[PDB]
DNA sequence: ATCTTCCCTATTTAAATTGCT
DNA sequence: AGCAATTTAAATAGGGAAGAT
């Protein structure tokens, strides 16, 4: 590897970086180094070139592509190394940036006018309840609305009038309404409980007129008259001139505001709100010290009076203005040019040369990567990102362990920690034992990286470790919940960090089908927000349903419409890149996405069908599923075994179902040597982690290394009874599976856990589908709702899987890929597709995906909750002693193959099952006994 | 004032994209829309090109023309199949050598002489293939390429009309483009309005070969307005004969290799510089028009 | 013929030679030019680099051997381009 | 602290001549008498040889040894005829991995295991020949080299002692010296004291392969006092035993090509860096000596 | 400055600081800081050391190595050496490992001499305790310390396996730690990660002990990959095993005195090297390794 | 001695402005 | 619009002195 490093630096920051860059490369003179070094040498040079201080101006070239660029060095657009760069390059009708500046400046000088009431003064001094009857943002909004109703609010002297209690402060003037919504929602968004309003309201002001004081601001309301008697000590020199210059800025630019569309207004006001909380939290974090008394805004850690309200308003204004400037004029730090990506894929990765069919100069890209598992999907996503140049992306993945797997792939192929940042925000205690030096695994949290210039506008220089890893990451391999808060939050400033993260970075969401329906709705909201700033969305899901692919394209198309009309460019359409392991297709799609997507789906189906059938599923006829499991285990051991040894996966639905199947199979008298494992999610930290590592090392069938992790000498049935934790994110390979039916994507995923690593075709049948789910004996009205898309609004007419599924069927992604809306009441696949198009629809609703008008409100974050689960309290095992109503028990010790013990950790119990003892056990975790 | 650098040994080669081209403090440079000013070596530049969002000034154009740098503008194509119109500023203030234009005129006006020159220039692409052999892509001396160029030479030998030359031209272009497609295992259709990298690399090489051809013609004073091959499809001037002498020998395998390896456009620019410089393709074209003119 | 020219001149003479050396070679940044030129191109570059005035500090490398060295530039004895140049090197009998 | 680069993955190697090596602002740099201070990439350096007229401070050795750079001197016993003591300081402050010493000395003490290991390292000569081919010199697959490699293998298979081994070395090296010389049309007698380029380039490559071999030894912890070849003219230890794996495959073809193609000492030195990093010869010798000790 | 260290019997390990070593009038001298030159007699020295502020030249290096004066580079103090070559039987006449080295290897190989040498290294560690009596430290003749000594002597003499010797060695070492903690009125528990004065002072004193044991192992040519107590996978375990002899006899009382009076690290370094120079601790380790390896 | 830190020391580059064509 | 003259100033290089090892 031959590199060349050039320095642009002034100071002796052309000198103390010269020591480190002259420790690793030869000096060719004139502050230019050039030579041969290894990739780990590149990583070491990066780590000790960035850590040496601020102001390092370093460009590296590997062959002729730029390896890395330290700082905001413009470096190369076409040629490299410019001459002098001075000022005044373009200076356009910027319009919408002047609009955002005027809105943020006018609102930020009015965002805390409502702290001047006597209640907030005695709240800061501390002789009343610290919770206000009406929040000060609403009081400042009442001030601004009363001033606007009285005088002309855009060109007049200010003077705060006598204000009363107003239920609504939103009128008709679109720009005033924007300023009012920025003022009122500078801490939290208003929440609308009204069902008719949630049913009908769509527009900007027409929804904003329904935002009343009862949506969170009106806490208790007994001291309203003191909350609206206000002093007017803000009339000073610099506050009045700042208010005048920003109001006239808005006055001069609001003529382009009425030429915007609804989508524009929503996205622009979201940006304005994010910059306003950025400036407000930035000025509230630091201590300024000086004060002019008689009025105060915030308190220090000692509770003393600080940050008087005139200079508080001025500081929040300038900090929000500077926030806006750096978030709207940033050339963000991108990743290194990974040299182990750009070469050809060989063999089964040979489809990854589809990036040589995509244009490298497209400003936008919507990848739908429909490639099957085991083909290197995430490597192909990184290849697609690097085809357009240097990489800046957020790999948002479900589960901690899947982020760990993608991080380990990124580490061992070409990516160091100067470009990658693995973020899992829980600090799990799963450590690697055996040998620390001989590990060559366990990707960790260090991020030598490079701190971006956006950290100076965040509160108190961003944060410590976690938010520095969030914001400053070129490549952010993260759990997805660090990105879905970009679309907005209930309370606080947790929106700004993923918002500013997704503003300048691409978004790569892998296996989006494993998320929930509301989770997929907020993920497509994130896709729309990412496309709002021209970034590229890579979706990587093999079993995509047309509905999902369509609504994600429509979210990207609305976002790219926002980005196109935001830079005053005519919208040519979205560069959609359909991708699988058989080919690629790049089309400029502005309309008719459905026929092209279904034609690619049909081409992928015909490229999947002439291949040999790997998963032949038979739906059993035996009604009782206990003895159906027995007979199917006996049949698939007598048919599918490797010299007497067979691996079976009993995929069931819930935990007590799993322990019921386990306790039946343990007490089942047979000549077969059944060896039973329980693989559900309710387990203690230690025990769970141990199951994972063992299962990953015994079900690895790409080699014969497993022969030494199990007793393959004696003919044995190694059976793993598992819940849907096996069908998501597990690289497992079973000889056969017996599936309790809950949803068709569960069938396709548990087919993907059988012969995942081998290529031998089954002869007779490798999957035995149960006749009924076990909830049929508990609830015959609805049985597929647990881990399925059946529900109270979408009920199957019959629950028989002979009626709702094929008796003999080759299970692949084809049934999920096709998409059928008719006959959803008597087939599982059409039931699935129905729900997917009836929840992820092209409407705005309130919990929908095109959400417009409601982004202003708190409604999409309350009624569409990301990871909406049950109450979930956590019973914690502390050194062998349980906390709550747990009561350790003893398992049946009949056929347990492996049982790992646990002493620490915690189990997640729903509040429903907290009533009784969860009865934790070493073999199977939680049950009802 | 010295020898002013002869055109065939001029080496630098650019197509400038999204930058206003100006002069700072003596030298011609281009300033992009981020503040970056990159200098152009105008004394050694063969041609510059101007893509979308480009803007050159007067004294910059003067310093290119008086030094003898042919300047064109890449956009202008508006049809569905053809690279329609490329606008090209000739440095005519340098008074050109004359008798090569007289020889080109005496072969252009005589119809049987134009046909004879049409013949030799059609086999000139055949010998271009034989001389300029790349290390990658196809091998020229395989059975399929030799069979098709043998059928092409046999058909162009017995040709008697320019429409027969246009038909045989079409079969030659279809034969090569598709054989390269087969080698690189892709499906190929030549559309100038396509997002596929094998196509816009071919249009970038069309612009590169256009610039090379006007520098070769201007170095001998030959105008583009004397097309020895003409037709309804083939209406671009003499640049659409001295530019596509070197498609299937130089540009099209280089475009397919660049679209197969798949980095950005700048490696293709630099690869065109490297192959036009190492094998001296400009001097090769000039010397071929030299042995055309005096025969 | 592929050459590389490095310049370590002071004063505005450094800028005046940059016009001529940027008329014939591409700019690789940090007062270093590098590119392909012809034989007589190198000559025209020599003729208009020396005639431009006194104080021109130009080293040219063809492949890895030094093509030319304008001035009394120490340039290369083994490696090329020094750093902390200074006085009192040898001081013998 | 970091991984601090694996010593097989260091690519820079130097032999400095007529300079004062020192530390100036934490930089390993050699200063000549003309006032020129050239830095050295000490965290990427494999070795720094020091020729006549050289000098190095303490701190330069301190931060070369902390970065794992082997420093030797080309005088003393560096006349290369006796090859007794080329003064070669190693960084033993770093506590090296031990297991290669253990397997190496288990086979050393056992004389039959030493004889077998010597045969493996003698076969590594022809292995090096086959792996590292050169396109500017002797083809390895011609009849003379294949015949002499077959004769060398059939002689070293039936070998009984180290005196028999010493003789097979005479044959291989001397006749490969000669075979190159007859193909390079030069009457050549190997002489370390000779002035012709065919010998000064050979001694420079001897020092370069000395540095590569000694860095490969020290990497594994292997010293030099445990050689596999014992003889009257084989004074010098294990570093020459590792180094003469890559005379006739690398050092000798590069030296012969250099002399024939009139390279200067500097470019021969560089050609040596290019071959030692393009084929990754340091990792080759390190992995192959792991194959040698192993059990 | 100029520093003399007796090592075996008659040869002296010269340590040179703040001086420039070169050749004047045909023999090796060095200019010192005061501008006064000092020569060196070749007969009385074999090891010559280059401390901080010291540069040597090439012909001085060559003439020093041709006179049997083998040079090493060390951190200032003379007992923190980072660069040297390997002792042979003779520096010019032949290249053989030293008798001490070979004896060590043979003793290490056969399991019985390895066990006997492990017992012996602990016998001489108890001897070291008594031999090097300090003033500020605890009395070695005290009843508790003598009971610990006799417990260690019984445990080493009655043991037949290495892990028993490791448990007994840890018991003795931390029992002396406990005794010195009982002296200096502190709760002392040995951990490397603590930032208190006693633990970090003992850590850097242990690093000084590792340096002087490394010099003593190098000076008889003993390699750093044959530990007696520590495992085969422990990198540089023989340095730790030899430094164990003086860790609890010299480093521990000096470190506890240094943390008791609380002075800084450089003056603890000068106290450690003053104790090394005054009582000839390196010469004690040299004679210790001779008596171990000779048996 | 070697090397580092810092203070002169002024020598040396980059920007800035502005008539002039 | 490019440039030139010409100021203005920020920074780069170097030498001497003193303090560390
Ligand atoms: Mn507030
Ligand atoms: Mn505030």
């Amino acid at each position: 590897m031959f590199i060349r490093i050039k320095c642009f630096s002034k100071q002796p920051i052309a000198k103390k970086v010269s020591r480190e860059v002259s420790a690793y490369l030869e000096y060719t003179g004139n502050n230019t180094w050039e030579g041969h070094i290894s990739g780990q040498g590149v990583s070491n040079l990066q780590t000790k070139l960035i850590n040496v201080g601020k102001g390092v101006k370093v460009v590296c070239n590997y062959q002729d592509k730029v390896l890395f660029a330290i700082g905001n060095v413009a470096m190369s657009d076409t040629g490299s190394v410019p001459k002098y760069t001075t000022k005044k390059v373009y200076k356009p009708d910027d319009s919408i940036f002047t609009l955002k500046q005027g809105l943020v400046g006018v609102a930020a000088l009015w965002h805390d006018l409502g702290k001047a009431n006597s209640y907030f003064q005695r709240k800061l001094r501390g002789e009343c309840n610290p919770s206000d009857p009406v929040r000060h943002e609403w009081v400042s909004g009442v001030i601004v609305s009363t001033f606007a109703k009285g005088n002309d609010w855009l060109s007049d002297d200010f003077i705060i009038p006598e204000v009363k209690h107003s239920d609504n402060v939103f009128g008709d003037d679109q720009v005033l309404n924007a300023v009012l919504w920025l003022i009122n929602t500078h801490h939290k968004k208003g929440l609308v409980e009204d069902p008719i309003y949630r049913a009908t309201k769509t527009m900007f002001t027409e929804t904003l007129q329904c935002v009343n004081v009862n949506g969170g601001w009106f806490n208790y309301g007994d001291n309203i008259d003191e909350c609206y008697k206000i002093d007017t000590s803000f009339i000073t020199d610099t506050y009045v001139k700042q208010l005048n210059r920003y109001r006239k800025k808005l006055l001069a630019t609001k003529h382009i505001w009425f030429t915007l569309g609804e989508d524009q207004k929503i996205a622009i006001l979201q940006e304005c709100r994010v910059a306003l909380m950025l400036g407000d939290s930035n000025f509230s974090s630091d201590l300024i010290g000086g004060d002019g008394s008689h009025l105060y805004a915030n308190l220090d850690e000692c509770g003393n009076l600080k940050q008087t309200l005139t200079q508080h308003l001025l500081g929040v204004t300038d900090c929000a203005l500077k926030a806006l400037f750096t978030i709207n004029h940033h050339k963000p730090v991108k990743a290194n040019f990974i040299p182990t990506i750009a070469e050809k894929g060989e063999g089964k990765f040979a489809w990854q040369n589809g990036v040589n069919m995509v244009d490298s100069s497209i400003d936008n890209m919507f990848c739908i990567n429909m490639a099957s598992t085991g083909k290197g999907k995430t490597l192909a996503n990184l290849k697609l990102l690097q085809h357009f140049g240097n990489v800046r992306c957020s790999f948002g993945l479900g589960m901690v362990s899947l982020t760990k797997q993608t991080a380990k792939q990124f580490l061992d192929m070409g990516v160091d920690y100067n470009s990658a940042a693995m973020v899992t925000g829980f600090s799990k205690s799963r450590f690697n034992l055996g040998s620390e030096s001989l590990d060559q695994d366990e990707v960790s949290v260090e991020y030598w990286g490079q701190t971006s210039s956006l950290s100076k506008v965040f509160p108190n220089n961003n944060a410590g470790f976690k938010n520095k890893k969030l914001l400053s990451a070129p490549i952010l391999v993260t759990t997805t919940d660090h990105l879905v808060k970009a679309s907005g939050v209930k309370k606080g400033n947790k929106q700004m960090l993923p918002y500013v993260r997704c503003m300048h970075s691409d978004l790569v969401l892998d296996e989006i089908d494993d998320y929930g329906i509301e989770d997929m709705v907020v993920l497509a909201r994130l896709v729309y927000l990412t496309a709002c700033y021209g970034n590229k969305v890579i979706i990587s899901s093999a079993t995509i349903t047309p509905a999902i692919s369509n609504i994600f394209y429509e979210a990207y198309s609305s976002g790219y419409k926002v980005f196109c009309a935001n830079k005053q460019t005519t919208y040519k359409g979205v560069n959609v890149v359909w991708w699988d392991e058989f080919g690629i297709k790049v089309e400029k799609v502005t309309d008719q996405f459905s026929n092209l997507n279904t034609r690619f789906v049909n081409k992928r189906i015909t490229n999947l069908l002439e291949s040999t059938p790997k998963h032949k599923a038979l739906v059993v006829d035996q009604d009782d599923n206990m003895e159906a499991v027995k007979q199917s285990i006996t049949t698939l051991h007598n048919a599918h075994n490797s010299g007497g040894v067979s691996f079976g996966l009993i995929r069931t639905t819930t935990i007590k179902d799993c322990v019921a199947v386990t306790q039946e199979l343990q007490n089942w008298e047979t000549d077969l040597s059944i060896k039973i494992l329980c693989y559900h999610s309710r387990f203690v930290g230690d025990t769970k982690a141990q199951m994972e590592e063992y299962l990953s090392k015994v079900l690895n069938r790409k080699g014969d290394e497993y022969k030494k992790f199990v007793d393959t000498t004696t003919p044995t049935a190694y059976i793993v009874v598992a819940t849907p934790v096996v069908e998501v994110g597990r690289d497992f390979d079973f000889d056969w599976a017996i599936i309790e039916p809950s949803s068709e994507r569960s069938i396709v995923q548990c087919a993907g856990r059988v012969l995942r690593h081998r290529s031998s075709t089954p002869t007779t049948h490798n999957i035995h589908i149960l006749k009924y789910p076990f909830k049929f004996y508990r609830n015959s009205n609805i049985c597929y709702d647990v881990a399925g898309y059946e529900s109270k609004g979408y009920k199957l007419k019959s629950k028989n899987m002979l009626d709702i599924y094929k008796k003999e069927s080759i299970v692949n992604s084809v049934n999920r890929l096709q998409g059928d809306a008719a006959f959803y009441t008597k087939s599982l696949t059409a039931l699935e597709h129905k729900v997917l198009l009836d929840k992820l629809t092209t409407d705005i609703a309130d919990t929908n995906v095109f959400v417009g008008g409601w982004q202003l409100t708190a409604n999409p974050h309350e009624y569409c909750k990301w990871r909406r689960g049950t109450k979930n309290e956590d019973l914690v095992l502390t050194d062998g002693k349980w906390s709550g109503n747990v009561t350790t028990t003893k398992p049946i010790q009949s056929k347990i193959w492996r049982k790992w013990q646990g002493e620490n950790g915690s189990i997640t119990v729903p509040e429903y099952l907290l009533d009784k003892t969860i009865c934790y056990n070493d073999f199977y975790g939680g049950y009802e006994n | 004032m010295q020898k002013q650098i002869l055109t065939s040994q001029k080496r630098n080669m650019y197509i400038l994209s999204r930058c206003k081209v100006l002069v700072k403090n003596g030298q011609v440079c281009h300033l992009h829309e981020d503040g970056n000013v990159y200098t152009v070596p105008y004394a050694n530049t063969v041609f510059i090109g101007l893509a979308e969002g480009t803007s050159i000034t007067n004294e910059a154009m003067s310093m290119l023309a008086a030094n003898g740098v042919i300047v064109f503008w890449t956009k202008g194509g508006g049809y569905d199949m053809f690279a329609a119109d490329i606008i090209c500023h000739l440095p005519q203030a340098d008074y050109r050598p004359t008798k090569y234009m007289q020889n080109w005129v005496r072969l252009w006006l005589d119809e049987e002489k134009k046909l004879s020159a049409a013949k030799e220039i059609l086999k000139m692409r055949v010998d271009s293939l034989s001389t300029h052999v790349h290390d990658f892509g196809v091998d020229v001396e395989n059975k399929r390429v030799s069979s098709i160029v043998n059928k092409f030479d046999k058909g162009v030998t017995q040709a008697t009309s320019f429409e027969s030359l246009l038909g045989h031209e079409g079969t030659f272009v279809k034969s090569l483009y598709k054989e390269y497609a087969l080698e690189y295992e892709i499906e190929f259709k030549r559309d100038h309005k396509s997002a596929d990298n094998y196509n816009k690399f071919l249009t970038l090489g069309n612009y590169y070969a256009y610039g090379i051809a006007r520098s070769s013609l201007w170095a001998l004073g030959i105008d583009n307005s004397f097309p020895l091959l003409h037709g309804s499809t083939r209406r671009g001037g003499l640049v659409f004969d001295v530019a596509d002498i070197i498609k299937t020998s130089i540009i099209l395998p280089l475009a397919f290799h660049a679209a197969d390896q798949g980095m950005s456009n700048t490696e293709f620019k630099r690869s065109c510089v490297a192959y036009f410089d190492k094998n001296d393709i400009l001097a090769y074209l000039i010397n071929n028009i030299k042995r055309l003119c005096m025969e």
